[PDB]
């Protein structure tokens, strides 16, 4: 989910913006 | 733009930042 | 707890705290 | 809605937690 | 609602949070 | 302590209300 | 330093950070 | 008080270090 | 991404969030 | 400048990336 | 006023506080 | 660099002061 792909792995904005509605 | 580690309150902010108006879901358990 | 006075990206802090472990989400409107 | 409210008038952490997951 | 761990300069954010008008007292020492 | 009960251990937002005035 | 202009959570912000590992008391007025 | 004070026109880092423990 | 509204600090976190490693540089008039 | 275009009207993230080193 | 750790968004919003209207730089790759 | 000075190690306000323009 968001926390692995972002915050224990590292995300781009881009990648950020997967989770807007 | 860059990749960082983003995490906690910190993470909800960039997700506000990157998607405002759209809105958003936070679900950490997803 | 008191009420609260939230604006920008002050309400997604504020949910952050409230949800926790559950998230949340962010809608505005349009 | 909640977003709104909580900016032009107040909200309470109550109303908040309506939109936890 | 939920418990977390809450430090530095995000515990002294949800104390404004939960105290707002009543105000608080932040003291590490103790 | 605050930092004890809420950083190194973990807190509810009820706990945290004990710091008000 | 320069002088401040600080509203809600930005004045706690600012006080965590001016006063350190002595912490602070927040009194706003009523 | 310092809270209206910084909110309503400025006050300074000095002012701000009164209000430490 | 969505046009922003950053008043503050807030204007500071979005261009650390938007550089990241690269760093910026923040210039006020007067 | 920027500081005061995206606090008085609004501003790209695209804007924003001009800024960085 | 204090020494204590100040780092990522958190540190950016130290350098705004101080600085103010002179403005700043940040560069970690420095 | 001011992460070196700032984060791994700590730093006073006054050194604070040495990366405002
Ligand atoms: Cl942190
Ligand atoms: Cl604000
Ligand atoms: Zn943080
Ligand atoms: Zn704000």
């Amino acid at each position: 989910g968001i926390v692995e792909q972002c915050c224990t792995s590292i995300c781009s904005l881009y990648q950020l913006e997967n989770y807007c509605n | 733009f860059v990749n960082q580690h983003l995490c906690g309150s910190h993470l909800v902010e960039a997700l506000y930042l990157v998607c405002g108006e759209r809105g958003f879901f936070y679900t950490p358990k997803t």
